[PDB]
């Protein structure tokens, strides 16, 4: 499952 | 299987292409080696692609409808090797997609437009020959057309191109850092799935059809067969000239799909199953496609070479910054004056056939 931090921020 | 990348994250390995490197898809050597070969890539077909565009232009006799088509070919090779593959060297050192999200639609953009251009240039000119071929007749066409339709093809082009960057799909490529068009998922909002066939068949494959169906009228008319003087099943020495550029035309048509076919065949392959493996679904097999398809750029110089004394005579004249055209010069038309080139060989106004203008040139 992908990290949802990374959401924030994808770039 | 799958993840968001082609590798499974049975660890919790896996990382967005657009945040870390990508090593666990692949050996970091492996990587250099992707780096290197865009590296050599660069030299070539930025040095090769000049050439032509360069020689072409430079050399007053080389102005054929289809020196016009050419152009645009070797100006599509041209933006690879220096707005494409420059972004892919860049990413293969770095390991992933340090652009982020929107440089990977920019990128996949330009290679993508580049790659719709080719097939459709290819095609135009496997009309241009057909009707070369039936219709001698020089009147029926126009130079300032050729622009017209050079034009039309970028527009096509764009039609499928751009529309990803409008709400379409998106996405990097196996190891990637090279970005293509969304095979593995169906993102919903995105509308994925049917943008994916559209594109394949459309854009690849009818244009494809297209050149092999035209390439099979011109096999009733001129053939491979070319007896080298005029004389010889050839009538007249224009008409045994041109068949040789059918036949270039033909190997540059060859070149390109042995060089794309397999890349469009997975391309399609994935839609039909994905998150699953083909032979093996991997990082390995979507990569070596696409740089291969890369490869592509370099070789049409190779071709024009090997292929037409014309403009190894011509080239050759240009490399030479003086003229030192040895090894027996075009021995026809350099020019049809006599040498061609910008200046030195290609007089001004070169001379003109029949007691009217039949070429339109010395006009």
């Amino acid at each position: 499952r992908p990290k949802p931090q990374q959401f924030f921020g994808l770039m | 299987d799958n993840v968001l990348p082609v590798d499974s994250d049975l660890s919790p390995n896996i990382s967005t292409n657009t945040s870390e490197p990508n090593q666990f898809v692949q050996p970091a050597w492996q990587i250099v080696l992707w780096a290197a070969a865009y590296t050599v890539i660069v030299v070539t077909s930025v040095v090769g692609n000049v050439v032509v565009m360069w020689i072409i232009l430079a050399h007053k006799r080389m102005r054929t409808v289809t020196n016009y088509f050419l152009v645009n070919l070797a100006f599509a090779e041209a933006s690879m090797a220096a707005f494409n593959t420059v972004v892919n060297f860049t990413y293969a050192v770095h390991n992933e997609w340090y652009y982020g999200l929107f440089y990977c639609k920019f990128h996949n953009f330009f290679p993508i437009a580049a790659v719709f251009a080719s097939i459709y240039s290819m095609t135009a000119v496997a009309f241009d020959r057909y009707m070369a071929i039936i219709h001698p007749l020089q009147p029926r066409l126009s130079a300032t057309a050729t622009k017209v339709v050079i034009c039309v093809i970028w527009v096509l082009a764009l039609l499928l191109a751009f529309p990803q960057g409008y709400y379409s799909t998106t996405e990097t490529m196996p190891s990637r850092v090279v970005c293509m068009i969304e095979w593995p998922e169906h993102p919903n909002k995105i509308y994925e799935k049917v943008y994916h066939i559209c594109v394949t068949v459309l854009i690849y494959f009818l244009p494809l059809l297209v050149i092999g169906y035209a390439y099979t009228v011109v096999g009733i008319t001129l053939w491979a067969s070319e007896i080298p003087g005029d004389s010889s099943d050839r009538y007249h020495e224009q008409v045994s000239a041109k068949r040789k550029v059918v036949k270039m035309m033909i190997v540059v048509v060859c070149t390109f799909a042995i060089c794309w076919l397999p890349f469009h065949i997975f391309f399609l392959l994935p839609y039909i199953n994905p998150d699953l493996y083909l032979k093996k679904f991997i990082q390995q097999v979507y990569l070596a496609i696409m740089w291969l398809a890369m490869s592509s750029t370099m070789y049409n110089p190779i071709i024009y070479c090997c292929l037409n004394d014309r403009f190894r005579l011509g080239f050759k004249h240009a490399f030479r910054c003086c003229p030192f055209i040895s090894a027996g010069d075009y021995e026809g038309l350099e020019m049809k004056s006599t040498r061609y080139l910008q200046t030195q060989g290609s007089v001004y106004k070169v001379s003109r056939l029949e007691t009217t203008i039949s070429t339109v040139v010395g006009a």
